[PDB]
């Protein structure tokens, strides 16, 4: 008989703790792997592919053409679109970068953010696209937002313009579900020149809008989703 | 490893962050391929995103209860509590539900934690000290019918007796009958043309049925048993969007009707920060 | 050290420390360079 | 003078040609290939009708209005009467295959509009009414006509609800499933490889599709002044490295 | 090592005991600079004085209590003490406070210990026994509502399951968002008028909340739990003046109004002993 | 099974001793430290810097 | 004494486990085996046995 | 260890499929020995039907 | 490592891996060839 | 023996055995000797 102490824990249930038990199941042989394409080691790997915003969220219920940002031909100056970056909320929040975020507590890290043009081929555009790091306002009008990170879009051939959000940020750390300290900016977009139509065309024309996170991006300190809830369980 | 590498003024007819998003791909672009940066390390390695991590912590799968109380004139023990079961499931309840439903296939070992606590709503001289005994039906074995049937001995069938306040602990080998649990399966048993839709019919693997030992003591005492389970050696293939609508059912992907918009309405503009 | 005989009964994996998003952010058939045009 | 643009796509006795392609996506990167022994369980020689199942059909055409909501296609159901691919799905117990999707939509420099292509991997849909209502057989079987997501609700049917995709997820992420869009203002085709995904090595044709191929319009169609409001989408695929196993009498399904 | 070396008469034109602290040193002058000494050694280490030695050890961070009865008819479990919980802090109690506050940025592992113990002031005829669950509720999670929401199902947060009368152990990383936790902080979280100043705006760490998984006996049991709490890997920079008069409020600096003179008066003179 | 015995003091919390405890977030990885100016090792250290004595304490 | 700390599941009858026990007779010297034809190691050995099956039921 | 071998079509004189079961045996008749068959590999090793598993709870 | 000097105390005994069903299946006198006839 | 795996379940520390207090008294730029005048 060897001499033992027990320390302050012993019996406690850890849900996190990682132990070996015994098997209920002796001896038994489980069914051979047989090969899968798809397999996914990292929530990193995923949170890579860009997903749709439903940035047009000004809807009453949930609808298609909250995806759709509506561009309008001959406006000057004027502004397309604008959202604070609380990637855990908002806009954002849905999405499957969001989706995930909101399983972890801390996210720092570089943002992508595309608009895909869906108007006819024979018009054209010219867009900026605006980040402003934290400690300004929204921009108010495009001289605002044109001094901080922006990109002039020239719509063509090239569909698609992606946009990055550099991290820009003091602390390594921003909280995934909105906080002040921790906050991360604001995006907007405006005319640069304007959207102009070919003749015989006419109304509005879209933008597709994705989110998915650069390769820089971390998550940490995993926790419980405000996205899923339940009053009694479930039965067959 | 670098987070960012240095980069200066470009002025090239290599415009990298022009893409085709019809094609399908998201390209790789970086902040480099934009604004001039600076050179940092990462200094972090991805670890608790894994899908072991991320699936491997202990989740609350159930809540059942028996009683422990004279079975004398008791036509029906199953119906007074008098030992329960659980046809095993784990889309029973849905926190540890949504998570596996972010893959289509999952494979895994798991590790069980039973607690069980005792309740004695009324008037009791004292709390007994009863022994909980979880046996695993697996389908096709026979299942018992009274606290005390031949069932009970599980000489083949393995079972576990603790005590009410502690807790159990064992892990099963992955059970499944093919490579992988299907997460979802469109499809039936067969071609029949009312037979029921989805996995309910390819989740069939018997239940795990609770009992106390105890005879019965002068009062009645509840015993509420929580199920714990933690996958262990996960392997998990295919990635689909995330769960939006609230469920309904075990086993069906239906939502409920005149559900509430679940993309939150703007308080302003398209243009509002 | 494993004290039990059977695999199931060991503890958690260990990180994979794979990660190859390609699968799902590339899956294109004809290979796409970054900076070069999207569509030729 | 490649593009990534034009392509020929030959496979059997027929043959495809795009003047307007935006790449091909191939299924989490793996290119349809048969059963490897290794992975085998049934112990039966399999059948490989090759050419004669592999080629190209064409489905019916749908017709792309203003109004349209998107359409839902399953394999291998949708395929289920073509020639000898069907007639081989029905007679044997067992089978496999991987596909090539092409779907198809042409306009003019003037018409805007942008439909989603995209194939979801066990695609379990849900019944429009909660609770655990079941969808019957039927209704996840449409056969070439495929399910109309702008059609009514009906009994034992599916909810064709589209910000939902049939099952409680949000449109917006149907994007980390393989897909590939069609903006007229680009593109007129789209093409996706499809290899064999499932949990078992070979499954029944009849019990359990494996994939929907899911058309969505996302941005409306808008044609130019005058210009009658619709165009067609016409869907083409075809079966690749099919196989067959476990022959005899010819199944009887539902309705 | 010599605490002292031999030194004798000096009748010198270099005198190490005339110095200008206008300057800002403390000029190391010893006692052999201006007595004459004798060898001695030290026979000591300064080991525990080391910072991990003096942060190192449990101290009582937190005091709260939840009981266990009858939750029939109770509008607000939260305020029946159906559960609770503490929005984390450790300028909470203020002995391990004064402790830390010697330093600016601090850093290290927290180990916590949990003891709970239950009492019954009114008439019961037994004491129950209880397991207390004590779960994480990181910032964003969805805080808990009643003692058995889904909340407590914790899916992805850690808990621990343990006995009333016992004690639970665990231990966690250093979570702080920056290097090191502030122990002070002379900022806003944003430049607007009437946000609130100090650290209760940087030290935003959610909190955890525990509840009794058991149901009610007849009787009601009130539980108290105590949390401790041990730095491991500590590091500590900037020291600063050590508390001088009391506290008033977690996380400001505050002091309360007519407090009292904290330096003793003489009783006599300056000249007095 | 090895057989054990169980010393007194099982089961008792000393708020000075020193062990091992599973941790709650397995595999989190921590901020990265940078350099601050400043650390402390022991309190031998800051009690060699003099403060001033409000020797003059009759007030 | 070496400090121990007792997970989940301490004090339970798994009927499946496979341990140690003391043996209650100390000692003892089992009767020597003798030579037994007919040993059977698997039940996957006798289920190649054919047997005849009551097809005809219907009585 | 393969569970089936491959096999493809027979003609011979060599029947394995008949024989006599009045003698006692039951000779060890395969898949293979009647249709064509496909390798297959075993993947199991039977180990939970060992008598000392099959007693030993 | 057993901790009991007995051998009763031992766990549980690993797996025969003998296996050999002809003792049942096959006890005939004069050996039969799968192919050739059963009765010459 | 390290029985757990991240390393914040590991017990204290151990002695910095560091100790300069030099950053603390006597931070002044320009060098001063104990004995050589304070002020030149
Ligand atoms: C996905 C998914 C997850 C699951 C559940 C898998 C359950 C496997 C079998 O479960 C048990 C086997 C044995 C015991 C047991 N043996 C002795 C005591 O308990 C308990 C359970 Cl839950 O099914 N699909
Ligand atoms: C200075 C200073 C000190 C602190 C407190 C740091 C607290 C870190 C997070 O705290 C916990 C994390 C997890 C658990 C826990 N997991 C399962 C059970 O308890 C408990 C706590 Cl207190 O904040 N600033």
């Amino acid at each position: 008989g060897l001499p033992t102490t027990t320390l302050p824990g012993s019996g406690q249930f850890l849900t996190t703790d990682d132990r070996q038990s015994p098997s209920a199941l002796p001896n038994y042989e489980p069914t051979p792997r047989i090969h899968i394409p798809g397999k996914v080691h990292n929530l990193l790997e995923i949170i890579q592919v860009d997903t749709l915003i439903p940035m047009n969220n000004t809807h009453t219920k949930d609808e298609v053409n909250s995806y759709l940002i509506p561009l309008n031909a001959n406006r000057q100056n004027e502004q397309v679109f604008g959202t604070n970056l609380f990637i855990g909320d908002g806009v954002f929040k849905t999405t499957l970068l969001g989706e995930i975020v909101q399983y972890y507590t801390h996210w720092s890290g570089s943002l992508r953010f595309s608009l895909m043009y869906t108007g006819p081929a024979l018009s054209s555009a010219k867009l900026i696209l605006a980040y402003t790091p934290p400690g300004a306002r929204g921009p108010q009008d495009r001289r605002e937002a044109m001094l901080g990170t922006h990109v002039v879009w020239d719509i063509g051939l090239q569909s698609t313009i992606v946009m990055t959000i550099p991290w820009t940020s003091g602390v390594q750390f921003r909280y995934t579900d909105p906080d002040t300290y921790t906050s991360a900016g604001f995006l907007s977009c405006w005319y640069q020149t304007s959207l102009i139509l070919p003749p015989e065309t006419t109304g509005q024309v879209y933008l597709l809008s994705f989110i998915s996170a650069c390769p820089d991006f971390k998550l940490r300190l995993m926790k419980d989703t405000q996205t899923i809830s339940q009053t009694v369980a479930l039965t067959e | 490893t670098v987070a960012s590498i240095s980069s200066g003024p470009k002025h090239t007819q290599k415009v990298p962050i022009l893409t085709a998003n019809e094609t399908g791909a998201t390209m790789p672009v970086l902040p480099s391929d934009s604004i001039e940066t600076r050179t940092t390390y990462m200094h972090f390695n991805g670890s608790e995103t894994d899908v072991e991590c991320f699936l491997g912590r202990a989740a609350c799968v159930h809540v059942t209860e028996i009683q422990n109380k004279d079975a004398t004139g008791i036509d029906n023990h199953r119906e007074a509590k008098l030992f329960n079961d659980w046809k095993i499931n784990l889309s029973s309840l849905v926190q540890l539900r949504k998570k596996l439903e972010l893959f289509t296939y999952v494979r895994f070992d798991s590790e069980y934690t039973i607690l069980a606590t005792a309740s004695q709503p009324d008037s009791a001289n004292y709390s007994s000290n009863l022994v909980v005994q979880a046996m695993y039906v697996p389908p096709g074995a026979p299942n018992p019918k009274e606290w005390d049937d031949y069932t009970w001995q599980s000489a083949s069938n393995p079972s576990v007796f603790f005590k009410v306040g502690d807790t159990s602990r064992f892990s099963v080998p992955y059970v499944g009958l093919a490579s992988a649990y299907n997460c979802f399966y469109d499809g039936y048993s067969h071609d029949d043309a009312e037979t029921q839709y989805g996995i309910t019919v390819l989740n069939h693997m018997g239940s795990m049925a609770f009992r106390i030992v105890n005879e019965h003591d002068e009062h009645k005492t509840l015993v509420k048993i929580r199920v714990y389970h933690r996958a262990k050696h996960v392997e998990a293939w295919i990635p689909r969007a995330p769960r939006a609508l609230p469920y309904t059912s075990i086993g069906r992907t239906n939502y409920p009707k005149n559900t509430e918009p679940v993309i939150k309405k703007r308080k302003g503009d398209i243009k509002s920060y | 050290i494993n004290y039990y005989k059977d695999a199931a009964s060991t503890s958690s994996a260990g990180q994979s420390l794979s990660m190859d998003p390609s699968k799902f952010t590339e899956p294109v058939k004809d290979l796409m360079l970054k900076g070069a045009p999207a569509l030729n | 003078g490649y593009s990534d643009r034009v392509q020929q796509i030959t496979l059997g006795n027929s043959t495809i040609t795009t003047q307007e392609a935006a790449n091909a996506v191939v299924c989490y990167a793996e290119w349809p290939e048969y059963l490897p022994d290794v992975d085998a369980s049934d112990v039966n020689k399999t059948s490989k009708p090759d050419t004669s199942v592999c080629r190209f059909y064409t489905l019916d055409s749908k017709t792309w209005t203003t109004g349209s909501k998107g359409w839902c296609w399953k394999l291998p159901d949708a395929l289920k009467d073509m020639g000898v691919f069907g007639q081989n799905m029905f007679f044997h117990s067992l089978g496999r295959s991987g596909y090539t999707v092409h779907v198809q939509c042409n306009a003019t420099k003037f018409h805007s509009g942008c439909l989603l292509v995209v194939v979801i991997p066990e695609h379990q849909l849900a019944s429009h009414e909660g609770g655990n209502v079941s969808v019957k057989y039927t209704f996840t079987h449409p056969g070439e006509r495929g399910i109309d997501l702008s059609s009514a609700n009906e009994v034992g049917g599916p909810v064709k609800d589209v910000l939902y995709n049939m099952n409680g997820t949000l449109l917006g992420n149907l994007l980390i499933f393989p897909h590939q869009f069609i903006n007229l203002r680009t593109n007129n085709t789209a093409t996706i490889v499809i290899p064999y995904i499932n949990s078992v090595p070979i499954d029944s044709m009849t019990r359990h599709n494996n994939v929907s191929l899911m058309v969505i319009p996302i941005a409306p169609l808008t044609v130019p002044t005058g210009a009658t409001p619709s165009l067609p989408i016409t869907v083409t695929i075809a079966p690749m490295c099919t196989e067959f196993s476990g022959i005899r009498s010819k199944s009887i399904v539902p309705q």
